[PDB]
């Protein structure tokens, strides 16, 4: 499985509630007091009032359709069989279900 | 941990139960990402075994 | 192989994401890895990175070239002048848009070194590497011959059959480059064609476009002030950890995946 | 940390040859182990990198056509943090105190 | 696998009993080479133990 | 030294072997290695390879 999480949603300077969704074991947290820092400075420049929208599921493994593990219910077994028979110099090769 | 830890009722089947004892932690201070924790593949688990 | 690169490259935007070891301290590094697979059986593995493969800096299929950016500055680099290793080093197979596929031996982690003309930076993950041998004789090497069994690897065909990954507007980045100190105010000069949302902290916070044209800033003299928002949206990104989500860019797109892993002998 | 004249240069690495006085950038010369290191800076006499575990260590110093490099027997201790044994630092996860060099001159 | 696999009668004596259970296996396809198996040197092994 | 040299490098005939891992999938390569002898106590290897030197 790949687990899937959303981009981060930051309400800087002010305050945000996660949005319930449906997703495979879908989980959504929300954080506050929180500071972002990026490449070109600090992203939030306000100390509190910084709430963290995170939202992770997971999703079925992209290789999943080539590789994967199967899962059958299995009972009530057929019998074949495949008979080379010569009777009265006839060399007869056939299957017969038992 | 354990075999059926993702569950499709086909491949091609969109829907699929999850039980992966998903949670998410404090992010660190300074980073923007998505800190998760959760059990390692079942699947993984027992193709190791 | 047209179809898939250009679907990938009309709404690609390379990034620069968040790196735990960038050679030096910690940074946000452009050769940021943010996803490594390593259940191929040879060894080989498929991950996806910030910088993207296959294509050059203008959209047209050069394979032979690793593309990616610096600051909000596209560039691109020949694929063979950048390697990746392990606890040995590895053999880079080829790169598809984020997607890369390279033959990388058993390792606890990842790390791939950008060597620029003077600065070279690079970026370590802290993910092993699976090298899982195919049987019931445990080889650490593969065996030069032998019988052959049914084998899963990653294959380097570039088609897409039954896996895509998500692609949305990517939401403002933060620019203080941008911000200029002027007399008794702040020169944020947006770049060319750019529209640079200026934040200002001060009495009266103001939030403006300026997008053609820099704006004098009273009252937020002071630099750190200011806090100036690049906003191009040129093309989709890819839903990515380091990135912000810009609540009002909702615009998923399917990204279908190359590399796919493949059965074989 | 500085030039051949005494000078404040925290880029070039400084030795000698016989007598003969060179320097040479930091980047150019680089150590490993059983995995390539990292340098952080280097300050005089010491100097401070990042190796991961090993059991040797070796700089290997490449000039325009001799490369010298000298390794020595001696083990690199990648003592973890606490009770969860991780060969690597992790991305993320709890913190707890941690004593590392760090790199000021003081 | 053990020692005297190879037995020779003078260190500069031609003549040598060879028995290394040494045999052959199919080329694999599109690729020249002696694909061959066998044991281990049993000196080897001896020096080992 | 001259002598063994030049005794070698009369009929040298460099070539190039197949070589399972070329760096990219399987191929033929002129740095091929057939031998690497091991028994070195200090850690030397004694090895030919296609290429001489
Ligand atoms: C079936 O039996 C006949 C007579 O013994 C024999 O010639 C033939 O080869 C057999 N077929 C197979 C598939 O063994
Ligand atoms: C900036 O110029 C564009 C033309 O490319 C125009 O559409 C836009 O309205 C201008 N912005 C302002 C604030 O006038």
């Amino acid at each position: 499985y790949k687990t899937g999480m959303d981009s981060p949603a930051i309400k800087c300077c002010g305050s945000q509630e996660c949005t319930p969704t449906y997703r495979p074991d879908e989980q959504c947290k929300v954080f506050t007091g929180v500071y972002p820092f990026m490449w070109g400075g600090a992203y939030c420049f306000c100390d509190t009032e910084n709430t963290q929208v995170s939202k992770a599921y997971v999703m079925k493994s992209d290789d999943c359709l080539a590789d994967h593990a199967e899962a059958y219910k299995a009972h009530t077994a057929s019998v074949q069989a495949f008979l080379n028979i010569t009777v009265g110099e006839h060399s007869i090769v056939t299957t017969v279900y038992v | 941990g354990a075999f059926g830890d993702i569950q499709s009722r086909t491949v091609s089947s969109s829907d699929l139960y999850a039980n992966t004892n998903l949670v998410l932690q404090r992010p660190k201070a300074g980073a923007i990402h998505v800190p998760y924790t959760q059990a390692p593949s079942g699947f993984e688990q027992w193709k190791k075994d | 192989s047209t179809e898939e690169l250009f679907n990938e490259y009309k709404l690609t935007r390379p990034y620069m994401a968040r790196c735990i070891r960038c050679a030096v301290g910690s940074c946000h590094s452009p050769i940021a890895i943010e996803a490594v697979k390593s259940d191929g059986h040879d060894g080989y593995v498929r991950l996806q990175t910030s910088s993207q493969y296959g294509l050059d800096s203008s959209g047209n299929l050069k394979g032979r070239t690793m593309r990616y950016d610096m600051h909000g500055t596209i560039k691109e680099i020949p694929l063979h002048q950048v390697s990746l290793y392990t606890s040995r080093p590895c053999h880079i197979v080829d790169g598809h848009g984020y997607f890369l596929l390279a033959r990388c031996p058993a390792g606890d982690s990842i790390t791939m070194e950008f060597k620029k003309d003077s600065v070279r930076h690079s970026c370590s993950v802290p993910y092993e590497v699976k090298f899982n041998p195919v049987g019931r004789e445990l080889y650490t090497h593969p065996p030069e011959h032998g019988v052959e069994q049914a084998c899963q690897v990653y294959a380097h065909d570039a088609q897409n059959r039954g896996a895509y990954v998500e692609m949305h507007l990517p939401g403002s980045e933060v620019d203080s480059s941008l911000v200029s100190l002027s007399g008794s105010s702040v020169t944020v000069t947006p770049p060319d064609g750019t529209s640079a949302l200026v934040e200002c902290e001060c009495g009266g916070t103001k939030i403006s476009e300026t997008i053609n044209k820099t704006k004098q800033f009273s009252q937020c003299t002071k630099k750190e002030q200011c806090r100036a928002y690049r906003l191009q949206n040129d093309k989709w990104v890819y839903n990515s950890d380091k990135l912000p989500k810009a609540a009002g860019a909702t615009l998923k797109g399917k990204l279908h995946v190359p590399f796919l892993l493949a059965d074989g002998k």
